[PDB]
């Protein structure tokens, strides 16, 4: 029975050697049979060197301790065939059928556990690297269009001039193309929130509402962008529209107001004409102003139906500023009460060239009664001077015959005297209305004066020679 | 002796 | 000497009557010898009615009276010459010869009284019209220049815009117009001036400095309207400079800061390559960025070049105002601290891309010993396992001659065994550098782990199973 | 996997 002792310290280092591996391999297989991931990527970092140490450290060791126990019953078992001993049978399930099932069952467990954490911590790189990018962009992007809302809702243009509204336009112009270069930056956010959405963030749930954010943001920019677009260039059309009616006012209002200022001066213009004619020419070229009344009057109304365009453009579009024109000093009061002046004096000038054309009518009524008189007492007198002058020398030598003849002629003054005096009257009436122009006659009253002066002279002269010689004659 | 009478402009 | 005394009664009524037209003679050729005209026209209106009255009333019976003391004279001498009675001789100097010569000299006194008061009413007509057109033409043109100087002078447009200026111009060119519509009234007032001059009127000498001083403004006003226009036209021109340099300044300054802004993100932009030619790609692209900053560099001096012309603008010419821009919202300040700011992050990019690059040649480097060992190992165990296949079957009948090689091939494997744990560690250190992807093998650590696994296994069970095939034997 | 990294544009 040396032998028989021998068996039972080597049949229980199998039961032994059996329990420590057993133990091992049943404390392994929940822990092989994890696959529940980490948050961190440094988390499964380390569960990938704790499943190295098992594979490089306590595998090796028990693959040999796998084969070394079936080596001790392949000996073991040929031991009791050799000094035919009873069989060994291992206590409860520790046996070779047994143990190669819990291998089988611990190499089934491992059968995806390197290929697991390796493509976890394949997804979970790109997830660290994306959640760090997508923080970066969706920041630098939060933060640009801080205020860019509240700037695009500025309704400072409702108070601005052309100049002003075009400087604004093209202010507005440059922003618009700052937007354009940030739309592939909310197209990049997009993508990002989409491959973190794909890989499954943890915090995809603010990923979603904080992307969502900045992209509803993105659409009301692009509408109140055109929207302050067409409040700028509907303003700039209404004040480039007020402008081409505020030029075109200014571009005939002067020529008008230099018109009226300069007709008033010649509404006024004092004159004096002695001739018919002379005032006659004056009202052919004031009658041929009245008739460039109604063709200044239609450019009156022209002028003004321009400036009350602009009080219907700023009503109807109700852009309510001033509608004064910076461009001309012409007031449309001056228009109206510069034109009641001008259609004032009209009927002023008409009146003082009747008046003057009545006074030249009279003036030439006088000198035509003058030269009636004169073209008939001046050669009267001439023909009475040669009755006279024929009757003084020789005829019959008798002087009462003469004598007969010359107090004939005597009487034929005498009852021309009251005809000299009309005409005395008829000059003192011509130069009385300060005229001295008489073309149709050739005397004047002097000359008449010295010929009646001389004909009763020479008449009481011829009488009186012929009464000294009827005495100088017994 | 001259004419110094003027005449309004006609438009 | 009854008819004795009839003689004395009528030679003193010859004596009388003489005296009675002598000194009516006397009395009134100093007052027809007068000619000096009187400053009113209505004086010598009367003037002319008081010789009128002379002419029709006084000289009549002075005519008669003449002839009818040479009627007495020519039959009292001829009844002293029936009755031959002594001559009369008249006293003093009252004798036919003498009063012959009081009315020749009286009657050359009037040979131009009337032609003398016609002639200077003619001319007194003239002047009164002439006097109150003056006056009438000298306020309405006196009261229009009131204050047309020292508007002229307003030097306002110094501190006004382009559009204010332009504004400025179109009211200066409206003056200019009413300036010329006053050419002929000046003309006209220097005409009536000349004529007022020529006729001598009474006050011509305050005519002469009224004329002049308003002739003397109207030259001030020609120069002064030119001299504005040349203010007014140089300002214009050098505004209309500034915005010409202002809208090319803006015209270029968005395209450049939205250039340097979007290149401030892209430096900075985060990024991960797992290939050798996916960070080759970063610096290829990098690199052709490299090449654009002297290109960009002179696009930025030239805009900088544009803004220092506007201020070298109101330097040189003088004219002191706002130099900023009123179109562009991109200070000089920005396009100097942003351009620095890009300057400074192209070292940064080139630092993380060439550290990256280093990772990139370092996780290859690994690959490539991998690889040597791997496509080394993987093919020696399959050498292994395949002679020991062939060894353990048939051969020689001799167990023990299979038994030499048997752990023969044993020392083979154990020698190995360092080569083996290489692999190991530069397992670990591909793992460990986050590398898992080799193109230069087709083998795995865990391939490799198996057929180590299997030839350890497989060396011992075929020992085991050649020492029972031994002892099995006798 | 898909390639996010950007490059900055050449002027």
């Amino acid at each position: 029975s040396a032998v028989n002792q021998e068996n039972e310290r080597l049949m229980e280092e199998y039961e032994r050697l059996a329990s420590e591996l057993l133990e091992w391999i049943r404390r392994t297989i929940p822990w092989l049979e994890n696959r529940t991931p980490e948050k961190t990527m440094q988390a499964m970092q380390k569960k990938l060197e704790d499943f190295r140490d098992y594979r490089r450290k306590h595998k090796p060791p028990k693959v040999q301790e796998k084969c070394q126990l079936e080596i001790n019953f392949n000996t073991l078992q040929t031991k009791l065939r050799i000094s035919n001993r009873p069989a060994f049978m291992p206590s409860e399930g520790k046996m070779v059928s047994d143990i190669a099932g819990a291998w089988q069952r611990l190499e089934q467990a491992e059968k995806g556990y390197e290929e697991w954490l390796l493509n976890e911590i394949r997804r979970l790189e790109r997830l660290e690297h994306l959640a760090e990018k997508f923080r970066q962009k969706a920041s630098t992007h939060e933060t640009w269009a801080y205020g860019k809302e509240q700037i695009l809702l500025q309704k400072d243009y409702e108070s601005a001039s052309l100049t002003e509204v075009r400087a604004l336009l093209r202010k507005h112009e440059a922003f618009e193309s700052d937007l354009a270069a940030h739309q592939d930056r909310v197209e990049q956010i997009a993508a990002i929130a989409q491959e973190l959405n794909e890989l499954d963030y943890h915090d995809a749930v603010n990923v979603n509402d904080r992307c969502q954010k900045i992209c509803d943001q993105w659409d009301r920019l692009g509408t109140l962008t055109q929207k302050r677009r067409e409040a700028l260039e509907r303003m700039e059309k209404l004040l480039e529209t007020i402008d081409q009616l505020h030029l075109e006012f200014a571009k005939r209002a002067a020529p008008f107001n230099n018109w009226m200022e300069g007709a008033m001066e010649d509404l006024q213009d004092m004159f004096i004409v002695h001739s018919i004619e002379e005032i006659q020419s004056l009202i052919t070229a004031h009658e041929q102003f009245k008739a460039t009344l109604p063709e200044a009057d239609g450019e009156r109304q022209s002028i003004m139906a321009i400036q009350n365009e602009v009080e219907k453009v700023i009503q109807s579009y109700n852009i309510r500023i001033s509608s004064s024109n910076p461009y001309s000093t012409v007031t449309m009061d001056e228009l109206r009460t510069k034109w009641d002046k001008v259609k004032q004096l009209v009927p002023i000038r008409d009146q003082s060239l009747q008046e003057e054309l009545a006074r030249q009518h009279a003036n030439e009524r006088l000198r035509r009664q003058f030269a009636a008189q004169a073209n008939a007492i001046g050669p009267w007198i001439q023909n009475k001077m040669e009755e006279i002058a024929r009757s003084s020398i020789q005829i019959t030598g008798a002087l009462e015959d003469q004598m007969n003849q010359l107090k004939q002629y005597e009487h034929n003054i005498i009852n021309y005297k009251n005809n000299i005096d009309k005409l005395e009257g008829d000059h003192q009436l011509i130069q009385e209305a300060l005229v001295f122009d008489n073309k149709h006659t050739n005397y004047t009253m002097e000359h008449i004066r010295v010929g009646w002066e001389l004909l009763l002279t020479t008449i009481a002269r011829t009488i009186n020679e012929v009464e000294t010689q009827i005495l100088t004659r017994d | 002796y001259k004419s110094f009478n003027r005449t309004a402009m006609p438009y």
